[PDB]
C-alpha cells in the first residue's frame, strides 16, 4: 500500500507537467480536498484515515500541478514518500508519530517544507477559494491527525509486533527531522 | 552557498547516531563505531547537496539570462 | 572530580566495545561462531563503572556467589554458594570473621538504602533478606530472618530463624527475638555468648576447604583451556 | 533428505570447514589480522576501565562438585574419586568425594550440588537449588524435586549423637525458596514455598507442611496433618483428594525435569542449528516464496522434503 | 462512586434502536461501479457546462451539501415496502 | 497510628510496611462531600 | 564592535539574499513539449 | 529422555552433566514448543533463568538469580515490573479456584527478593514484600502492598489501596493517595533506572567464549573435532523411529 | 521602527505620485478573458431571463442528490425475492422531490438577488445576504425552533463568502507580480525582465 | 468513628459459573469473577481469536467483545449508552460490519454487561457473526477452524498490520 500510493504518482505529475495536460476547472481537486477531509475525521479505522490524507493533499497537489508549479510537486512527492515510510512501517511509536507529524505538516520536520511548498504555489495564483478550503481542510485532517497521536500515547496501553526490520526507516526518520533546514531554501 | 553545510552535517551525523541508539533501547554512547560512520557520512552528504543546490542555481541563472533576464554583473555575482 | 572519572569510563568502555566488535567482525570473517554461544556469563565478583568489590586474602567467594560494587570484604570472610552482595547504589561492608550462607541476600539497593554495616563475627542464615541495615559484633542471623532499612542489631544478639524486623527497630544486645514482628524471648544464656566465636572459626575453616576445592576446579578447567 | 548440495556454511553454521578458495583464504587471513588488533584494542580499553577490567571467563560446573575427603569420616552417599596426578602434585589433596546421581536424574546447570549427596532415579534438582554436603551426607529419594533457590543443610552429630544428616523420602515435593535443615521427611509429603524445616524435625508420610511455616526444631509432623503458620501448628487434616494431588505433583515435576534435561543437555552446536532451524521456519512462514513451488520443507528441521 | 453523564433514554429502548443498524449489508462495489461510470461520463459534460458565477457555485454547494444523504442513514431507515 | 515521615536529616525512607499510618502530604487533604462533587460536575 | 558595519552587513545579506529569491522566482514552463515558451534552449531530444 | 516430537527436532547429541566443564546456562531458552518474549529494553540478569511461555513487555527486569519458570503455564509481567533477586515466577497448570492458572503481573509491581509468586494476579502498582508468598488463585488487586513474611492462602483476595501483613495475611492498614500514587511507581522506576545503569555496562557478546574457542581450536589442531550435520542427523532419527514405531507389535 | 519612541510603520504622502511603470517590456498573457457566455449567464438585467439560466445548476444538484438515494434505497432491495410493489413507483417520487425542492430554492435564491440589485442600482453584498436570508426562511418553513435562526444566517452567509474569496480577493491582489521588483519598490536595484514569465499555456479542456 | 472492618470474601465465595454455548454447540462452564465484564470472562476461559472483534470505536479497539445472546432476564444488567455520543457509534459500527442478519432481538456485546451475583448459572450463547475486516492482520475469514487463544494475543488492538 505504501510503495504504490508514492511512487506511482510521480509518473503521472511528470507526464501533466510535461504534456500540458492541465485543466481550467478546479472542482476536483475542490471536491477531493473536502472529501478526503471530512472522510479522514469520520473514519474510525487508521487505515482509513491514511488513505484518505492521501486523496485530500493529491486533490491539492493536483489543483497547484495544472498552474505550471512542476518543481513543488516533485518535491512533495519526495517529502510525502519520506514521511510515510515511518507510519507504513509501523514499528516504534516515537517513528509513527515523527511520521504523523510529518504527513501533518509540523514545522520541525520536513513534511512542513512540503506542504510549504504547495501553500506557496497556492497563493500565487490567487483563487481565494481554494485558500480557504485549504485551511478548514486541513484543520480538519488536522483533528484526524491528533486522533492518531492519541491512538498510540494517550488511549491505552499499546503493544506492537517486533518487526526488527526498519531498512530505510531510521534514515527516513533522520531525513526528515535534519531534512528541514538544508531544504529551507526552497521556501 | 551555505557556508555551514560541513557543521550542520556532522552534528546530524550524531543526531543519527544517537536517535538510532535511543529508538533500540540501547544507549547514546554504544555503538562506537556507528557515530564515526554516521558523522562522515553525513558531512559528505551535506556539502555534496550544497555543490549540488550550487549547480542548479547557476543552470537557473544561465537559462533565465536566454530568457531575456537583464540581469547585472552583481546579480551574477549572487549565484557563485 | 566524578565528572573526570564518568568520562574516562565512557572512553575506555567505548575502546572497549569497538575492540571486541573487530573481534567479532575477524571471527565472521574466518568463519568462526563461537562468539555467539550463549554460556553463563556470570562474573563473582563484578565491577558497576568504577566501583570494584574489596576483597581480602583469606577470603573465600564462591563461584556462583554475587558481589557487586564497591563492598569491602574483610579477611577470613567467605560469601557462600548462590548468595547475592549487591553495593552498586550504596556501600555494603563486611566485617572480619563475618560469613554469608548459602541463597542470602545482602544489599543497599533500595532508592533510600542506608549503608549496609555488617559486623566481626556475624553469621548469615540460609535465605536471610538484609537490606539496608547496621549488624553488631558477634551476632547470628536465623536462617529466614528479614531485616529492614534502618534496623540496628546490637551485639551479642541471636535473631531467630523466620523472624522479621521492621524498619528503625533497635535489637538490644544479649536477647534473643522471634516472630514477623520480632519481640525479645529470652535473654541469651551464657553458652549462646560463648559459641559466636566457635561457629565462626568453623566457617572459616570451612571456606579454607571450599576454597582449596574451587582452587581444584580452576586447575581442571585450566587443562582444557590451555 | 531430497537434496546432499546444500552449500557448506548452511550445513556447518557453528564452524565452518577450513578454507579452501583463493578467496576464502584470504578472508581468513584478513579475519586472522582483525581477531588480533581487537584483541590488542580490547587490552588497551581494559587498562583504562581499571582494576578488572571487566574481564570475563568461564564459571566452573558446580552442579557435580567434590568436596575434600575426610579420611576420619568416610563418604556416606557419595562416591569418593582420586584427582588427577599434576593437581596431587601442587594441591596435595589425595581424593575427593564426588556426588552420587543416577542416570535419570536431572540437575540444573544452575543448581550447585556438592559432596555427600545421592539423588535417586527420576529426581530433579532445579535452577538455583544449593546442596552442600560438605560436612554430612544428604539423601534424596526417587522421584523427589527440590524446586527453585532451595536451601538443604547438614551440620555434625555432635557428642550427643543426634543424627543431622539430611534424609528426603520419595514423592516428596519441596517447594520454591524452602529452606531444609538436618531433618527426615517421610515419603509422599509437600513441602510448601517459603517454608524453613529447622534441625530434628520428622514429617511423617502424607503430611503437607504449609507455605512460608516455620517449623519448631525438634518437632514431629504426624502422618496426614497439615501445619502452617510462623510457629507451624496443626489446622486441618489432609483430605483424601489431596493425596492424590500429592501423587500428580510429583508425577508432573517429573515429566518438567525430563523436558529441561532434554533442553539443556543439548551441545551448543546442536543449540546453534536449532537456532537456525528457528529462524527459518520464521522467514519460510510465508507461502508465496519461490522455494515453497519447487519443495516440501520438513516441519521440525526446515530441509527439502519432497519436490512440490 | 463518581459524579457521570445522565444518558437520556431507557436502556432497552437504545439498544433496540442501535439494532436496526443490523441489516443485510450490501457490497460497495455496487455503488462505486456507477458513481465511477457516472463521474467519468460528468467529467466529459462538465467541460462543456457554461460559465457559471461564483455565487451560484457557493450555492449550489450548499444545497448539495445540504440535501446529501449519508449512507447509514438510508442503511438504518431502509424499509422493503411501497 | 501516625508516624512523621519527613526527616530533615535526610535519612527519609517510606515505611511502605509500616502498620501506623505516615503523617505524609495526604495527611492534610480535605474530605471531599458527595453532594458537592455532583454540584462541581454539573 | 563597529555596530554600523555589522547593521550595513546584515541589511546587504538580506536584501541579496531577496533578490536572488526573487531572480529564482522567474521561471517559465519546463514542459518538453512547449517547445515555444523555450525556443533558444539547447535540448537534445531521443524519441 | 529424547523427546522426538520436539519442534527443532530430537536431540542428535546429548551431554551429561559429568561431563561439563564450563557453566553453559542460558538465560533466556526454549522449553519444547514454548518460547519466551522480550521487549529491547528487558534486562535479564546474567544469573537469572527465564524459560518457557514467558511474556516480558517493555522496561521489565530480572535480576540477580531469580527464576521465572514458564513451564505448566504462562507468565506475563507488566510493563516496568521488576522482579528482584532470588525471587521465582512460576505457574500451576490448573488453579484450586479452577478460573486461569496463568501468573499474570501488571505494571509497576515490585517482586521484593525471595518472593514466590505462583498462578496469580497482581494488579497494577503493586508490591510484594520479602519472602512473601503467594499461593494458587490468589488475585491481589492493584495499588495492595504485601508486607514482608506474608502468605496469602490459594484462593484469596487482597483488596485495592490496603496494606495486608502476617503469615495469614489480614488487613493492617488503608494505603494513604500519596503512597499509592507515588511510592509505588516510584520504586519501580528506580529499579528501572538500577536494570538501566546494568544494561549500559554489557556486552553484546562478552568475552567468555574465548576460553570454549581455545579448546576447540586445540580439538581442530589435534584433528579430533568432528562435523556433525545435526540436520541431516534428526531427519535421519526421526525416520528410524517412525519405521520402528509402525514395526512394534505392542 | 522596533523602538517605543515613535508610532511603528510609515507615511505615504497623497500629494506626491508615482508614475506607473511597466512590470516588463512586452506582456504576454496566459489568462483567457471571461466568455460571451459567462457574461451572458452574470446578466441580472431580467430577473426571469437571469433565474432560467442559472437554475440548470440547481437542477444538476438535486437531480445528483436524488440518484444518490434512490440508489441506495434500490441496491438494499432484494433481487432474488419477488417484490409485490413497484419499485419504480417507491423511487421515482425520491429523485423527482429533491430535484423539484433543490430547483425552487435556487430560484428563489436567484430572482431574489436579481430583484434586489435592480430595486437598489447596486451590486452590493446586501443583495446575496437578503437572497440568502429568504432561501433559508424558505428552507426553514415548518422546522423546530433553533433552525429559523441559523438556516437564514448560514444562506446569507454562503454568498458573503463567495463575493470575498471570488470577486474582491482576485481584484485586490491583481497587482503582486512575484518576479522582477516588488509591485510597489520599483527604485530598488532587483533584475529586470524582459518579458513576464508563462508558467502555462492558456488552458482549452 | 471506626466502624467494623469488612474482610474480603474468597475467590471460591465470589466466582460465578456461567454455561457458554459456543459456535460448535458445545457448552462450556465459564467460572467468573462478580464485577468483571463478560468480555474478558469469556476471554480469559480459552476461546478461539475468531469468536471475539474488537470493539469499532474511535478509541476502544483495544477492547475485544463478541455477539452474544443474553436471557430477558438479565437485559436490566445491560448498560444505557447515549445515542448522542461516540459509543453508540461503535455499537452501531458493529451490529452494521459483523452482525448484520444473524441479530435477533436478544443480541448484545459482551462489554455491555458487568457479571454480578444474580447472575449465576446464566445460560448465554455466542451469536453468529459475519466475515469483517479492519486490517489483514485483525480480519475474520468466516472459518472457526483455528484452534489458538484470544489470550495468547499479546497486541493490544488493530492500527496497521
Ligand atoms: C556529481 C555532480 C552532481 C551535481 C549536479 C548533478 C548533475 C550531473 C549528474 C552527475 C551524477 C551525480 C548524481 C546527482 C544528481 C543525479 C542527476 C543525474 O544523474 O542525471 C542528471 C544529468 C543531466 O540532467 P540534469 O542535470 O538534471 O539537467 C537536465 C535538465 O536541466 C532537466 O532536468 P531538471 O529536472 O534538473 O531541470 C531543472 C529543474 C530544477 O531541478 C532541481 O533544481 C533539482 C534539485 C536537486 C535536488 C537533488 C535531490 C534529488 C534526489 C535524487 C538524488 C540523486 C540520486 C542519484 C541517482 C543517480 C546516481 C548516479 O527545474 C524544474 O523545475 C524541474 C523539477 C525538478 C525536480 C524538483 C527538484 C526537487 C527534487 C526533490 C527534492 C525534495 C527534497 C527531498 C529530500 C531532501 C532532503 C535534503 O544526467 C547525466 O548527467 C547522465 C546520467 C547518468 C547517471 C547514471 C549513468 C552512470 C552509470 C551508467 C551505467 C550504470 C550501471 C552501472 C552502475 C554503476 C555503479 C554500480
Ligand atoms: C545532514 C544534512 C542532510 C543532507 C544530506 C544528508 C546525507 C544523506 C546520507 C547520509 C547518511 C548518514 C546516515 C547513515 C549512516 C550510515 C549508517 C551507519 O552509520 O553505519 C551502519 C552500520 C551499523 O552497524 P551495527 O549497528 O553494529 O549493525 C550491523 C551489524 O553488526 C551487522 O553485522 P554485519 O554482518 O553486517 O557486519 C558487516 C559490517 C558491520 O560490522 C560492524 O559494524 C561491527 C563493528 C565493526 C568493527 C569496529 C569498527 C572499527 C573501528 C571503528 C572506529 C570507532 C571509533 C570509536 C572508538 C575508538 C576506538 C579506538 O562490517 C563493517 O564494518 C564493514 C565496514 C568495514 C570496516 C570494518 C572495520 C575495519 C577496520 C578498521 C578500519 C580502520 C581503522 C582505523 C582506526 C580504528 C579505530 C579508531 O555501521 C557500520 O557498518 C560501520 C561501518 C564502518 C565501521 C567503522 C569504520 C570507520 C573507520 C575507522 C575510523 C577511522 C576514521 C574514519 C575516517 C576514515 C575511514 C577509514
Ligand atoms: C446512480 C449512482 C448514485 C450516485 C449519484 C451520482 C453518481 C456520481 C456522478 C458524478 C459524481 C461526481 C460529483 C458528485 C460529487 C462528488 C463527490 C464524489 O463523487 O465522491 C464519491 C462519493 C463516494 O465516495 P466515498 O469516498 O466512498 O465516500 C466518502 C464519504 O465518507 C461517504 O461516507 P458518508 O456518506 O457516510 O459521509 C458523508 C460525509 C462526507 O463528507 C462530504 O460529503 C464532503 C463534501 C463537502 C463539500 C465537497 C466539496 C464542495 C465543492 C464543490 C465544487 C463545486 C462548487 C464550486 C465552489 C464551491 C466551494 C465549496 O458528509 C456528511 O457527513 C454529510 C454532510 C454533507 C456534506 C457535509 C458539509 C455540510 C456543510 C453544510 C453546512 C450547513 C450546516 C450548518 C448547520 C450545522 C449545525 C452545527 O460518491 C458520491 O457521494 C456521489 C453522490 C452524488 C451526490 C452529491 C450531491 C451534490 C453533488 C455536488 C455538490 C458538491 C458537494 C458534495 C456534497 C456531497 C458529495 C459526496
Ligand atoms: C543528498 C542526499 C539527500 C537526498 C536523499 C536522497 C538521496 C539518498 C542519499 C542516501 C541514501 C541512503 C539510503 C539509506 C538506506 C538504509 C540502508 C538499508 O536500507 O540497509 C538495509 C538493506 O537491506 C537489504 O535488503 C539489502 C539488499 C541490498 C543491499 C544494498 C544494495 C546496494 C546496491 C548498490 C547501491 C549503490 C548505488 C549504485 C550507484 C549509485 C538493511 O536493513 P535490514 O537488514 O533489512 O533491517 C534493519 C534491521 N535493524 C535496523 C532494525 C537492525
Ligand atoms: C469569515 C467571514 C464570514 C463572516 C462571519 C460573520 C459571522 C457569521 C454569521 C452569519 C451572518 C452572515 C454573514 C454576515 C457577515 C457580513 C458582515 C455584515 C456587515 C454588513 O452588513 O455590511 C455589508 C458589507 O459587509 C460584508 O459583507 C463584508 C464583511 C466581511 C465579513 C466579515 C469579515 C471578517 C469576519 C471574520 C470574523 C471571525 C472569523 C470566524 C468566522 C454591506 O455592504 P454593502 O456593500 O452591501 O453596503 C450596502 C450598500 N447597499
Amino acid at each position: 500500500a505504501f510503495v504504490f500510493s508514492t511512487l506511482p504518482k510521480l509518473s503521472v505529475l511528470y507526464l501533466i507537467s510535461n504534456s500540458n495536460i492541465g485543466s481550467e476547472c478546479v472542482w476536483w481537486g475542490l471536491i477531493s480536498l473536502w472529501l478526503g477531509s471530512i472522510s479522514q475525521y469520520q473514519s474510525v479505522f487508521v487505515r482509513s484515515i491514511l488513505l484518505y490524507s492521501s486523496v485530500a493533499e493529491i486533490g491539492l497537489v493536483l489543483l497547484v500541478l495544472q498552474e505550471g508549479f512542476s518543481w513543488e510537486a516533485f518535491s512533495w512527492v519526495s517529502i510525502y514518500f519520506l514521511s510515510l515510510s515511518g507510519v507504513w512501517h509501523a514499528n516504534s511509536k516515537f517513528v509513527s508519530a515523527i511520521s504523523v507529524a510529518s504527513i501533518a505538516g509540523l514545522p520541525p520536520f520536513l513534511g512542513f517544507i512540503g506542504k510549504a511548498q504547495i501553500l506557496k504555489s497556492l497563493v500565487s495564483i490567487n483563487l481565494g477559494i481554494l485558500i480557504f478550503s485549504s485551511i478548514l481542510a486541513a484543520t480538519i485532517s488536522f483533528i484526524g491527525y491528533l486522533r492518531l497521536i492519541r491512538l498510540m500515547y494517550l488511549v491505552s496501553p499499546v503493544k506492537w509486533k517486533n518487526n526488527k526490520d526498519s531498512s530505510f526507516i531510521n534514515w527516513s526518520t533522520w531525513m526528515l527531522t535534519v531534512g528541514t533546514l538544508p531544504m529551507v531554501y526552497s521556501v | 552557498g551555505w557556508e555551514y553545510a560541513g557543521t550542520y552535517g556532522a552534528l546530524c551525523g550524531m543526531v543519527y547516531a544517537i536517535g538510532s541508539n535511543v529508538i533500540s533501547g540501547r544507549a547514546w554512547f554504544r555503538r562506537p563505531w556507528v557515530h564515526v560512520t554516521s558523522v562522515t557520512l553525513s558531512y559528505l552528504g551535506s556539502k555534496l547537496l550544497d555543490e549540488v543546490q550550487d549547480t542548479y542555481y547557476l543552470e537557473h541563472l544561465k537559462r533565465v539570462e536566454r530568457k531575456g533576464l537583464q540581469v547585472t554583473e552583481e546579480h551574477k555575482k549572487l549565484f557563485s | 572530580a566524578s565528572f573526570l572519572k564518568t568520562i574516562v569510563w565512557r572512553c575506555g568502555f567505548a575502546i572497549k566495545e569497538t575492540g571486541l566488535a573487530l573481534e567479532t567482525l575477524g571471527c565472521k570473517l574466518q568463519g568462526n561462531y563461537s562468539f555467539r554461544e550463549k554460556c553463563s556469563r556470570h562474573t563473582p565478583l563484578t565491577q558497576y563503572q568504577f566501583k570494584a568489590p574489596s576483597v581480602g586474602e583469606s577470603t573465600f567467594v564462591a563461584p556462583s556467589a554475587l558481589v557487586s560494587g564497591d563492598v569491602i570484604i574483610g579477611e577470613k570472610s567467605s560469601v557462600l554458594y548462590n548468595a547475592v552482595v549487591r553495593g552498586e547504589f550504596k556501600s555494603v561492608t563486611i566485617g572480619e570473621g563475618s560469613t554469608i550462607s548459602d541463597n542470602a541476600y545482602v544489599g543497599s539497593s533500595s532508592e533510600f538504602s542506608p549503608e549496609t554495616v555488617i559486623g566481626s563475627n556475624v553469621s548469615v542464615g540460609s535465605g536471610a533478606v538484609l537490606k539496608g541495615c547496621t549488624v553488631g559484633n558477634n551476632v547470628l542471623i536465623g536462617n529466614n530472618v528479614i531485616i529492614s532499612e534502618k534496623a540496628t542489631v546490637e551485639d551479642n544478639t541471636i535473631l531467630a530463624p523466620g523472624s522479621y524486623v521492621p524498619e528503625d527497630v533497635v535489637v538490644k544486645s544479649g536477647e534473643l527475638w522471634s516472630g514477623s514482628p520480632a519481640q525479645k524471648l529470652r535473654n541469651l544464656d551464657e553458652k549462646e555468648l560463648a559459641l559466636f566465636n566457635t561457629l565462626s572459626v568453623g566457617a572459616t575453616e570451612l571456606a579454607a576447604d571450599h576454597a582449596v576445592i574451587m582452587k581444584l576446579l580452576e586447575l581442571k578447567q585450566k587443562e582444557f583451556i590451555k | 533428505s531430497l537434496l546432499k548440495n546444500y552449500p557448506p556454511s548452511y550445513l556447518y553454521p557453528f564452524r565452518h570447514p577450513k578454507p579452501e578458495g583463493v578467496i576464502e583464504k584470504v578472508l581468513f587471513n584478513l579475519g586472522s589480522l582483525f581477531r588480533s588488533a581487537g584483541q590488542g584494542m580490547d587490552e588497551l580499553g581494559s587498562l583504562m576501565l581499571g582494576n578488572g577490567g571487566m574481564q570475563e571467563s568461564v564459571g566452573p560446573n558446580l552442579a557435580y562438585a567434590p568436596v575434600k575427603y575426610n579420611p576420619a569420616a568416610a563418604p556416606k552417599a557419595g562416591i569418593v574419586a582420586p584427582i588427577p596426578a599434576s593437581a596431587q602434585r601442587v594441591l596435595g589433596v589425595k581424593e575427593i568425594v564426588l556426588p552420587s546421581k543416577a542416570e535419570s536424574t536431572f540437575i540444573a546447570p544452575n543448581a550447585n550440588v556438592l559432596g555427600d549427596v545421592k539423588i535417586g532415579a527420576k529426581s530433579s534438582i532445579w535452577y538455583g537449588a544449593v546442596l552442600r554436603g560438605d560436612v554430612n551426607s544428604i539423601e534424596i529419594g526417587d522421584n523427589t524435586n527440590v524446586q527453585d533457590n532451595v536451601t538443604i543443610h547438614v551440620a555434625k552429630h555432635s557428642i550427643d549423637g543426634k543424627l543431622r544428616n539430611t534424609v528426603i523420602g520419595n514423592n516428596v515435593t519441596i517447594g520454591h525458596c524452602a529452606t531444609i535443615h538436618a531433618c527426615t521427611i517421610a515419603d509422599n509429603v509437600i513441602i510448601g514455598m517459603g517454608a524453613t524445616v529447622l534441625d530434628g524435625v520428622k514429617v511423617e508420610s502424607g503430611s503437607i507442611v504449609g507455605a512460608g511455616s516455620i517449623v519448631p526444631p525438634n518437632t514431629v509432623i504426624p502422618a496426614g496433618q497439615v501445619w502452617v503458620g510462623n510457629p507451624a501448628k496443626f489446622i486441618r487434616n489432609v483430605l483424601p483428594e489431596e493425596n492424590g494431588f500429592i501423587a500428580s505433583s510429583a508425577n508432573n515435576y517429573d515429566l518438567l525435569g525430563q523436558q529441561h534435561k532434554f533442553e539443556n543437555s543439548k551441545v551448543f552446536e546442536e543449540m546453534l542449528v536449532e537456532e537456525e532451524i528457528a529462524k527459518d521456519r520464521e522467514l519460510l512462514e510465508d507461502k508465496n516464496l519461490a522455494v515453497h513451488q519447487l519443495y516440501i520443507f520438513d516441519p521440525q528441521t526446515q530441509l527439502a522434503a519432497r519436490p512440490r | 462512586d463518581e459524579p457521570k453523564h445522565q444518558i437520556p433514554g431507557n436502556a432497552l429502548d437504545n439498544w433496540a434502536f442501535l439494532r436496526t443498524y443490523a441489516k443485510p449489508l450490501p457490497d460497495m462495489i455496487h455503488y462505486y461501479y456507477y458513481v465511477y461510470l457516472f463521474g467519468f461520463f460528468f467529467v466529459y459534460k462538465v467541460a462543456d457546462f457554461p460559465e457559471y458565477s461564483p455565487r451560484v457555485l457557493v450555492m449550489a454547494a450548499l444545497i448539495g451539501s445540504l440535501f446529501y444523504v449519508r449512507r447509514d442513514w438510508v442503511h438504518r431507515e431502509f424499509k422493503d415496502s411501497p | 497510628s501516625s508516624r512523621i515521615a519527613g526527616d530533615t536529616t535526610g535519612k527519609y525512607t517510606p515505611n511502605i510496611f509500616s502498620p501506623e499510618t505516615p503523617m505524609d502530604r495526604s495527611f492534610s487533604h480535605v474530605p471531599k462531600n458527595p453532594f458537592w462533587e455532583a454540584w462541581v460536575f454539573r | 564592535v563597529d555596530s554600523q558595519a555589522e547593521w550595513y552587513a546584515e541589511y546587504d545579506k538580506l536584501e541579496k539574499a531577496r533578490q536572488k529569491r526573487r531572480i529564482w522566482k522567474w521561471r517559465d514552463s519546463d514542459s518538453r513539449d512547449e517547445y515555444a515558451i523555450n525556443a533558444e534552449e539547447p535540448v537534445i531530444y531521443i524519441r | 529422555v529424547n523427546f522426538y516430537d520436539a519442534p527443532n527436532g530430537p536431540a542428535v547429541e546429548q551431554v551429561k552433566i559429568e561431563d561439563e566443564w564450563y557453566n553453559r546456562q542460558r538465560t533466556e531458552f526454549n522449553i519444547l514448543n514454548k518460547q519466551p518474549s522480550k521487549a529491547d529494553d528487558v534486562f535479564i540478569a546474567p544469573n537469572a533463568v527465564v524459560c518457557g511461555d514467558v511474556d516480558l513487555y517493555q522496561k521489565v527486569s530480572i535480576f540477580f538469580g531469580a527464576v521465572v519458570r514458564g513451564d505448566l503455564n504462562t507468565i506475563r509481567i507488566g510493563e516496568n515490573s521488576t522482579i528482584l533477586d532470588k525471587a521465582v515466577v512460576h505457574a500451576a497448570s490448573t488453579s484450586p479456584t479452577g478460573l486461569n492458572a496463568a501468573t499474570i503481573i501488571g505494571s509497576n509491581v515490585t517482586v521484593e527478593p525471595h518472593a514466590v509468586l505462583r498462578s496469580c494476579r497482581i494488579g497494577d502498582n503493586c508490591i510484594v514484600g520479602a519472602r512473601s508468598v503467594v499461593c494458587e488463585g490468589a488475585i491481589m488487586h492493584p495499588e495492595s502492598v504485601l508486607a514482608p513474611g506474608s502468605v496469602l492462602a490459594p484462593g484469596r483476595q487482597i483488596p485495592s489501596g490496603e496494606l495486608w501483613a502476617g503469615s495469614p495475611a489480614k488487613f493492617v492498614r488503608k494505603l494513604t493517595y500519596y503512597e499509592t500514587s507515588n511510592v509505588i511507581r516510584e520504586s519501580a522506576e528506580h529499579y528501572y533506572d538500577i536494570a538501566t545503569g546494568f544494561r549500559n555496562e554489557t556486552f553484546d557478546h562478552g568475552s567468555a567464549w574465548r576460553d570454549a574457542e581455545a579448546y576447540r581450536q586445540k580439538l581442530v589442531d589435534y584433528k579430533e573435532y568432528n562435523w556433525v550435520n545435526y540436520r541431516e542427523q534428526k531427519y535421519v532419527m526421526r525416520l528410524q523411529r517412525d519405521a520402528a514405531e509402525l514395526e512394534k507389535l505392542l | 521602527t522596533f523602538n517605543y519612541v515613535i508610532p511603528y510603520g510609515g507615511s505615504s504622502s497623497y500629494t506626491i505620485n508615482n508614475e506607473p511603470v511597466k512590470a516588463e517590456e512586452v506582456t504576454v498573457d496566459f489568462s483567457k478573458e471571461p466568455s460571451a457566455s459567462s457574461l451572458k449567464l452574470a446578466d441580472k438585467s431580467d430577473w426571469i431571463a437571469y433565474t432560467f439560466n442559472n437554475v440548470p445548476l440547481m437542477a444538476t444538484v438535486g437531480l445528483l442528490a436524488g440518484a444518490h438515494e434512490a440508489f441506495l434505497h434500490y441496491e438494499r432491495t432484494p433481487i432474488y425475492g419477488k417484490r409485490t410493489y413497484n419499485i419504480i413507483k417507491k423511487l421515482a417520487p425520491i429523485v423527482i422531490n429533491k430535484t423539484a425542492y433543490a430547483t425552487l430554492l435556487g430560484a428563489i435564491f436567484c430572482a431574489t438577488d436579481a430583484l434586489y440589485e435592480n430595486y437598489s442600482g447596486k451590486k452590493s453584498y446586501t443583495s446575496g445576504m437578503v437572497a440568502g436570508a429568504a432561501t433559508g426562511a424558505v428552507f426553514a418553513i415548518g422546522r423546530p425552533l433553533p433552525q429559523p435562526l441559523v438556516w437564514p444566517l448560514v444562506f446569507a452567509a454562503a454568498p458573503v463568502i463567495a463575493d470575498l474569496f471570488g470577486e474582491v480577493y482576485p481584484e485586490s491582489m491583481k497587482s503582486a507580480r512575484g518576479y522582477g521588483t516588488p509591485y510597489g519598490f520599483e527604485n530598488l536595484d532587483d533584475a529586470v525582465p524582459t518579458r513576464n514569465p508563462i508558467r502555462r499555456n492558456p488552458h482549452h479542456y | 468513628d471506626h466502624d467494623h472492618y469488612t474482610p474480603p470474601k474468597t475467590v471460591f465465595e465470589d466466582t460465578i459459573t456461567i454455561n457458554v454455548l459456543d459456535y460448535d454447540g458445545k457448552k462450556h462452564a465459564v467460572k467468573a469473577l462478580i464485577g468483571t465484564p463478560l468480555n474478558k470472562a469469556l476471554v480469559e476461559y480459552g476461546f478461539s481469536s475468531t469468536y471475539f472483534f474488537p470493539n469499532m470505536g474511535y478509541y476502544t479497539q483495544h477492547i475485544s467483545d463478541a455477539h452474544v445472546f443474553i436471557p430477558e432476564e438479565y437485559w436490566k444488567y445491560v448498560e444505557n449508552v447515549d445515542l448522542k455520543t461516540d459509543d453508540a457509534e461503535a455499537i452501531k459500527l458493529m451490529f452494521k460490519l459483523v452482525v448484520q442478519d444473524y441479530q435477533r432481538e436478544t443480541s448484545f456485546f459482551a462489554s455491555y454487561l458487568t457479571l454480578n451475583k444474580e447472575m449465576d448459572n446464566m445460560t448465554i450463547g455466542f451469536g453468529p457473526i459475519k466475515p469483517w475486516h479492519i486490517t489483514p492482520k485483525w480480519s475474520f475469514n468466516g472459518h472457526h477452524n483455528v484452534k489458538d487463544r484470544m489470550f495468547d494475543r499479546l497486541e493490544t488492538g488493530p492500527f496497521i498490520e
